[PDB]
């Protein structure tokens, strides 16, 4: 079944963007 | 079953309406609890520089590297 | 179709032609070979490396006896 | 032996299991998807 | 029956063996002058003084040159911007001192191959084709009048034009990144993907085409034999060609229609190099690419280095050796 | 000598492709004449 | 003595396309 | 100062490869003159 | 029958993503070289190896982040997980550099595995294997210049990082250490990717402007089913066309897209050659006759002499910020400036 | 059943808050050098 | 030098004239549909 | 004198008679066929296939 | 000291006629397996 | 063009003639070459 | 150097006496 196919590379994705939108905060 | 077919779906979106969400937030959290820094160990902007060593650190040594890395990590 | 006296004692081992091992064979013999000697490919490439270290074993130039 | 060598053949070992956890369950899931003639 | 339609007929004849056609009338004659002008100067030149601080640049062969290093130098930084032909020289040997057949073969270049350009619509217009040849063209034309015309216009001289050579052309694009960043700039970005890209699917699409042969030889003669010229029936499965992509990566990325996948071979390069050429116009008036310099500071506010930090100590050793002579003031504003 | 081989085929360049070797050998040698002369 | 070289590699060169334009194997159908 | 062997590198590199390309052209339209039969097949 | 048939025909069954025999080597390696490229520019940083910032963590944007070459001193080390440098700790793995030689080794067998890919599909569909000889040319390049070339060098740190900007100073790092761009390999590379590239705009261009009626829309696209037997668009007009405008042309379209595959792979295999001869410092830097005339003629300037000058000014200025290890400490006295610059 | 236009509607305009969040960092926090 | 350059705008408007009276000879009319 | 404001860059008298004999020398062929034509004679067409 | 223009002229003394008499045999023999019509004419 | 014309010939070179014609280049190859290189 | 070239001219002499006698085109009756 192809649910293993697709969120092997969006279960990531998703992830990693909720990292990259709090390092927008991030400051000194 | 075609693509199209599933994310117009309703029963799609009642289960990923959660998984997104409870997903995300934990990509948040991953960062601001300042768990990143330490698994990958790079460093927070306190702690480029420290008041010890004032230079750029670099590994010198082929074998002890790891052993040079806790030098450079304590301070 | 010439027939020379060389070409005499040769012939038995070109007489056959496509005769096979009926079914699998002797390939489960073969890939156990292969495994091996993929190990044995990885281990000195690792030893010469300087990857993989074994005792009184140094990688440099040495004294060659002279 | 050393550090090194008793490492290397535990990956060895750890290559092992990483080749076999795919096999094993390719060939159980491979009797189950078997193909009607 | 007149004397001009009897000539009107000959010059848009399709008959000749050469198309020459109203645009033919401007084309023949300008690139033919581009052409002789350019073996005479790449041949048998005296040196230019191109920094305008009368320190002749030898480009041509006579003077000791050989493929790579001779070429046809800018005209001078005396000059500038200013039109320089030959009877506003008083006499050939102030012309060739001071720079002259740069200007001599690049606008009879670009008069040349703006009217090449046309002429692939004329044809196409008594050919019957459908007319859009032309706009493919565009994307060199853009490029070449981007190097030739239009930084030396916003830079003021045509003494930053680039050589005509292949050691010039690597003078022009290493001065051009100490003072401009190229790389960083998005348009020369978007246009190496145009021609990564461009070769990408230029051998992904003629190979689909040569897996999928249809069997019209045997294994002695050329796979070529099997095409006859002008006929009908199709020489490739391209439903063979449809299945393999369609696996290859999946179903749904793959062109079924010929004419669309056939459309996008023409897009890609073209829309590539079009905003390319105008990554170099932008640069020619000093909007440069980005500038991340000192960007990464810690909370004590000392600069942490970066690949950009890295990138820019490159540029800086170009920048403080280009034309070393030249300068006398401490920013380059030229 | 033995019989006649029944290998034997025939070469064949055509005109086209006489040009690309022409001009693939003289632009390779216009290429690489600049660096052997030194 | 050395551009001599160069020279006829050129105006060699510029021969066979010459010769590749107008000398051209002309394509029949049938 | 050159390189006095580059002459012979580059001018046998291209004359040696040229005149080989020439070769199986002039056969070549010779076995298409020789299978025609007229006039030139001898 | 056998439990090799079972395999098999299962792998080969007709799915969403094919996988076959080769995607047990694609999809495992091909999925931890593009993760471990994700990872590497998101979190890990370059502070120790080369003393830099190369993470999303450290203020770089997508351009100015990598996942960056290890040090010089870890030499030609494969940096394994469990090996004499890391021993087992992820942590000092990723800051000596580990993941760039977990995405190059991993991302090298999945252009093995991607290869193999194309045999496997072309067998099965039943086509000539062409796809998978021009894919060769991209792996002659990620081979030629991601492992043979710091495998010449001193260590791995002088190979390209794995990031946008960090393959710009290895473009600018090979032109005033080496002179790339004078190197005829380089020279035949540009022919071909920029002979590519136009090949591909051409016949783009031609197909779709020499196109039969077939609708009366003024829609082209939609006049054309795939399984249909006449020919799209009219060669002999093609021909027509541009033997009278550019004087020859192409008269055969098996000759046609297989010159289209020729050009850009060549372009790639003989550019490949030159970069494994500077992995051994086998340059082409000077002309001696241009060099010995500029040192006794004090006056005589190519446009080559003025590109030395230039890679002076990359072999100083950058060398000091370039190489942290060897500790350069230059003066401000010997670095070549210009006059007034 | 959603309209399919619906969903690239919402979905489209959550990557130009994702985008738009991206290029604000550029100018602020880390990477901005304020 | 004054008298190459009466020869240069000889041979331009020659030129151009064929360009600018090449169009103006009902130009758009020369197509292979009709006439 | 390079710089001076002149038009078309008729610097002396005679390039006039240049510029002038060269326009009306191809303008006179052009009359012979599309001059002394109809000046009244339309078309409601978008391009016109009248005469020679 | 040898004259270095004596290596050109002998190594294109010796292969730019040599390689002439080559073609006059090669085509000589392709019309002869032109006419003959087996297996090699094409 | 014009039509083809009627005095086309062909060219012959036997074997015999090619070993004349190969050892005339090389003897006159051996005995002029001492006095070119002087 | 220059007697590498009066070395191949000679055996290069000698490779044609070779092909010449055992190489030769037969000559038969009929
Ligand atoms: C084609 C399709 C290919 C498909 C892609 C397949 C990808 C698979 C990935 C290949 C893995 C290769 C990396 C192996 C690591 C490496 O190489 O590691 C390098 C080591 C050599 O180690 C280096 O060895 C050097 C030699 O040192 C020696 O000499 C020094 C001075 O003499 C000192 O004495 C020192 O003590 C002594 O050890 C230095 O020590 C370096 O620091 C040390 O790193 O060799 C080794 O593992 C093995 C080297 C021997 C095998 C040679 C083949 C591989 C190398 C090809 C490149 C040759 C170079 C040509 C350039 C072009
Ligand atoms: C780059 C990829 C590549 C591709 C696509 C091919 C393609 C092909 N090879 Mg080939 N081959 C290659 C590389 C490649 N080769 C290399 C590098 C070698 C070793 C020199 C070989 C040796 C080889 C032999 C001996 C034979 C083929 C054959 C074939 C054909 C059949 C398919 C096959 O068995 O593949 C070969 C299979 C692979 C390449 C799979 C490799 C997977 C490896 C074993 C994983 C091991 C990783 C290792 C454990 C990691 C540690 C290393 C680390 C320390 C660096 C096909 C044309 C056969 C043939 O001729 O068919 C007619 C044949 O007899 N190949
Ligand atoms: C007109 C300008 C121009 C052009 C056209 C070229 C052309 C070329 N240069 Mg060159 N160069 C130039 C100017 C130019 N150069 C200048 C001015 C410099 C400065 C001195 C250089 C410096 C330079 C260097 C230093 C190098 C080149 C190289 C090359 C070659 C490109 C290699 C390639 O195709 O990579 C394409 C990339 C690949 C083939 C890698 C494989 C791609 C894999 C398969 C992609 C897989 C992605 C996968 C889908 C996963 C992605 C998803 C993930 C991101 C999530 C090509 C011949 C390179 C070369 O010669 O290599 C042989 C090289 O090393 N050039
Ligand atoms: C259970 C356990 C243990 C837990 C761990 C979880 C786990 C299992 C994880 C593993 C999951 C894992 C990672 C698997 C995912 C597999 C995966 C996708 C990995 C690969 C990774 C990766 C980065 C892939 C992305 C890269 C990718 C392949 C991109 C494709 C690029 C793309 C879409 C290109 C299209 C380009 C295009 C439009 C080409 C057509 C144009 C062109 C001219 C083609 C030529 C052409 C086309 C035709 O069409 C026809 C007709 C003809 C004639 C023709 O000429
Ligand atoms: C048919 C074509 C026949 C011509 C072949 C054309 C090849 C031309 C290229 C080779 C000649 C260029 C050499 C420079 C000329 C010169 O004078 O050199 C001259 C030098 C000899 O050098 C001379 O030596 C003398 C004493 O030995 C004196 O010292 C002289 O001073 C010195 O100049 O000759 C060579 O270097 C010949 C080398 C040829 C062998 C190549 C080795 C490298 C090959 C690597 C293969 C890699 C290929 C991978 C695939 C790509
Ligand atoms: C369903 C399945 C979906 C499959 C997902 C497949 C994974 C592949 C995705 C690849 C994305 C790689 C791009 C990384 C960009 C990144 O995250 O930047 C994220 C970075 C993070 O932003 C940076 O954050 C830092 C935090 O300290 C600082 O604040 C910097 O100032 C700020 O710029 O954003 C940028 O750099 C801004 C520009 C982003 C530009 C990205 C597009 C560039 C073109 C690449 C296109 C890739 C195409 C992917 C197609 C899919
Ligand atoms: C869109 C792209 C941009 C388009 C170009 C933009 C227009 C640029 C401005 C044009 C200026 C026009 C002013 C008159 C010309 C001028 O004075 O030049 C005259 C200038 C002046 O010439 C110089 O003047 C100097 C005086 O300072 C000296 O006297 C020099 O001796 C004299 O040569 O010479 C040229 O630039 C000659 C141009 C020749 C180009 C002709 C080719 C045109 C063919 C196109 C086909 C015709 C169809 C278009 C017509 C409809
Ligand atoms: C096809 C074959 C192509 C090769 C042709 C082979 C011919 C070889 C013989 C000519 C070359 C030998 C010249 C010596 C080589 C050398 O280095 O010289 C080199 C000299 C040039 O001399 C060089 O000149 C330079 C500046 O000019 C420098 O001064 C050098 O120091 C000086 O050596 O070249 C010649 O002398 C070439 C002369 C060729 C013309 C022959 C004139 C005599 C012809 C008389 C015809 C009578 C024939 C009657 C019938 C019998
Ligand atoms: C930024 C992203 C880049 C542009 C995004 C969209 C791509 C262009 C799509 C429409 C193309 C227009 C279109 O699809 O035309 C396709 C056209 C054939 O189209 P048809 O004649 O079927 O119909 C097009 C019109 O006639 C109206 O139907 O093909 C060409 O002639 C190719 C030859 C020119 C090859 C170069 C084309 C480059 C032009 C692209 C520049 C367009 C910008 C304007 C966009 C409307
Ligand atoms: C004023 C404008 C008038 C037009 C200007 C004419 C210039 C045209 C150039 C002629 C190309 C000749 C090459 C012969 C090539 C040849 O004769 O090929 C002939 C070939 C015809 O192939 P066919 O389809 O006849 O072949 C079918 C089979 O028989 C294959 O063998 O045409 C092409 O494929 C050429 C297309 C690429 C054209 C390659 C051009 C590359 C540019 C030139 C690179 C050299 C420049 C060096 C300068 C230093
Ligand atoms: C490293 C490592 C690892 C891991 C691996 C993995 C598992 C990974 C994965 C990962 C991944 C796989 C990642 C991913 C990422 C992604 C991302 C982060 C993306 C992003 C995106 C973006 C940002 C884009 C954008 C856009 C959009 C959205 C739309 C429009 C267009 C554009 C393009 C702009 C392990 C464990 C083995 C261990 C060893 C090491
Ligand atoms: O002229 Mn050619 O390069 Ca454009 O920047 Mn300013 O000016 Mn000169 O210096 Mn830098
Ligand atoms: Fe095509």
């Amino acid at each position: 079944f192809r649910w293993l196919a697709i969120h092997g590379l969006a279960i990531p994705t998703v992830f990693f963007l909720g990292g990259i939108t709090a390092m927008q905060f991030i400051q000194r | 079953r075609p693509f199209s077919d599933i994310i117009t779906s309703v029963r799609y979106w009642i289960i990923h309406s959660i998984t997104i969400p409870s997903l995300f937030v934990s990509g948040w959290l991953f960062i601001s609890t300042g768990l990143a820094y330490d698994v990958f160990g790079t460093p927070r902007p306190n702690e480029y520089f420290t008041q010890d060593r004032q230079q750029v650190p670099l590994v010198n040594d082929r074998f002890s590297a790891k052993q040079e890395l806790e030098d450079l990590t304590k301070g | 179709a010439l027939r020379t006296r060389l070409g005499e004692i040769l012939r038995p081992l070109n007489a056959e032609y496509g005769k096979v091992a009926p079914g699998w064979g002797t390939t489960p013999i073969m890939g156990i070979v292969m495994l091996a000697f993929l190990i044995f490919l990885v281990i000195i490439l690792q030893i010469y490396n300087s990857s993989l270290i074994i005792e009184n074993v140094d990688v440099d130039w040495a004294n060659g006896i002279v | 032996m050393t550090a090194s060598l008793s490492n290397f053949i535990a990956s060895l070992i750890a290559g092992g299991v990483v080749v076999g956890v795919i096999a094993i369950a390719l060939i159980v899931i491979s009797k189950s998807d078997r193909i009607l003639r | 029956v007149s004397l001009w339609e009897r000539f009107c007929a000959w010059i848009t004849s399709t008959e000749n063996r050469l198309y020459i056609g109203w645009f033919g009338c401007l084309m023949f004659p300008t690139l033919l002058t581009a052409t002789s002008c350019f073996i005479i100067a790449f041949i048998a030149a005296p040196p230019v003084d191109i920094d305008g601080i009368r320190e002749p640049v030898a480009g041509s062969l006579l003077y000791g040159n050989n493929i790579i290093s001779g070429a046809v130098v800018p005209s001078s930084n005396a000059i500038g911007m200013h039109f320089y032909p030959i009877w506003e020289a008083a006499s050939i040997d102030e012309w060739l001192y001071n720079g002259g057949p740069y200007q001599l073969i690049v606008l009879h270049f670009l008069l040349g191959v703006s009217a090449y350009m046309g002429r692939e619509w004329e044809l196409s217009y008594r050919l019957g084709m459908r007319p859009w040849i032309f706009v493919a063209f565009s994307a060199p034309v853009a490029a070449a009048s981007a190097v030739f015309l239009v930084y030396p216009i916003g830079q003021g001289s045509f003494s930053d034009g680039m050589p005509l050579g292949i050691s010039g052309t690597f003078n022009f694009m290493l001065v051009f990144q100490a003072e401009h960043n190229i790389l960083m700039h998005p348009f020369h970005m978007a246009g190496v993907a145009g021609v990564f890209g461009g070769s990408l699917f230029s051998a992904m699409h003629g190979s689909l085409v040569t897996s999928s042969l249809i069997r019209e030889t045997t294994e002695n003669e050329s796979t070529n034999y099997g095409y006859k010229f002008g006929q009908e029936e199709e020489t490739y499965n391209i439903v063979a060609a449809h299945g393999y992509f369609g696996r290859l990566i999946f179903q749904y990325a793959s062109f079924n229609n010929s004419r669309a996948l056939h459309f996008f071979l023409a897009l890609w390069p073209v829309v590539g190099i079009w905003i390319t050429s105008m990554g170099i116009s932008t640069m020619a008036f000093n909007l440069n690419g980005f500038n991340f310099n000192q960007s990464v500071v810690d909370s004590q506010g000392r600069v942490i280095n970066t690949w950009a930090d890295i990138l820019n100590r490159a540029n800086l050793g170009i920048e403080v050796m280009h034309e070393r002579n030249a300068h006398n003031f401490p920013l380059d504003l030229a | 000598m033995t019989g006649p081989n029944p290998n034997k085929q025939a070469v064949e360049l055509n005109r086209t492709s006489l040009y690309w070797g022409l001009l693939l050998i003289f632009v390779l040698a216009v290429l690489f004449s600049s660096y052997f002369f030194n | 003595m050395e551009a001599l070289v160069y020279t006829f590699l050129l105006i060699g060169t510029l021969m066979v396309i010459f010769f590749a334009v107008f000398f051209r194997e002309t394509p029949r159908i049938l | 100062e050159v390189q006095f062997g580059a002459y012979l590198a580059v001018l046998l590199g291209t004359f040696l490869p040229a005149l080989f390309l020439v070769n199986l052209f002039i056969q070549t339209e010779a076995r298409k003159a020789g299978k025609a039969g007229g006039q030139d097949s001898d | 029958r056998g439990l090799f048939d079972l395999v098999d025909d299962w792998l080969k069954k007709d799915r969403f993503v094919f996988v076959g025999w080769s995607g047990l080597l694609l999809f495992p390696t091909a999925y931890l070289a593009a993760g471990g490229w994700m990872t590497g520019t998101t979190f890990v940083t370059s502070w120790y190896t080369h003393g830099l910032a190369s993470s999303y963590l450290e203020g770089c944007n997508f351009l100015t982040a990598a996942v960056s070459t290890p040090a010089n001193s870890v030499g030609h080390s494969l940096l394994l997980l469990w090996g004499p440098e890391a021993q087992g700790d992820f942590t000092r793995w990723c800051q000596i550099g580990g993941l760039w030689t977990f995405v190059a080794l991993h991302g090298a067998f999945g252009l093995i595995g991607f290869c193999l890919r194309q045999f496997e599909i072309a067998r099965l569909v039943g086509i000539r294997p062409y796809n998978a000889i021009a894919f060769s040319g991209p792996i002659a390049v990620f081979v030629s210049v991601f492992l043979l070339y710091p495998l010449g060098q001193a260590s791995w740190f002088f190979a390209p990082s794995f990031g946008v900007a960090a393959i710009f100073r290895f473009l600018l790092f090979l032109q005033g250490f080496h002179n790339w761009t004078l190197n005829p390999f380089h020279m035949m590379g540009v022919a071909g990717i920029l002979g590519g590239a136009l090949l591909c705009a051409i016949h783009g261009a031609t197909v779709e402007n020499t196109l039969f009626e077939d609708g009366d829309a003024a829609n082209t696209f939609r006049a054309f089913t795939p399984t249909q037997s006449e020919e799209t668009y009219s060669m002999v007009t093609a021909n027509r066309f541009w033997s009278q405008i550019f004087g020859v042309a192409f008269s055969n379209k098996r000759w046609l897209h297989f010159f289209m595959l020729f050009v850009p792979v060549t372009g790639l295999w003989t550019s490949s050659i030159g970069i494994v001869g500077l992995a051994l410092n086998l340059r082409a830097y000077d002309f001696v006759s241009q060099e010995l005339r500029a040192a006794e003629d004090p006056e005589f300037e190519t446009f080559y002499t003025k590109n030395h000058l230039l890679d002076e000014g990359i072999r100083a200025w950058m060398a000091a910020q370039d190489q942290p290890h060897e500790n350069f400490v230059f003066p401000e006295e010997v670095l070549p400036r210009g006059n007034a610059l | 059943r959603i309209p399919l236009w619906l969903v690239g509607l919402v979905g489209g305009l959550a990557v130009i808050t994702m985008l738009s969040l991206f290029f604000y960092g550029s100018y602020s926090g880390l990477g901005s050098s304020l | 030098m004054l008298t190459l350059k009466i020869l240069v705008y000889t041979t331009v408007i020659f030129f151009v004239s064929l360009f600018i009276f090449g169009f103006l000879s009902s130009d758009p009319s020369r197509n292979p549909n009709r006439k | 004198t390079e710089g001076t404001n002149e038009w078309f860059g008729v610097d002396d008298l005679r390039l006039l008679a240049v510029l002038f004999l060269g326009h009306w020398a191809i303008l006179s062929l052009w009359l012979g066929s599309y001059g002394d034509s109809n000046e009244d004679e339309d078309f409601f067409g978008e391009i016109d296939y009248s005469a020679r």
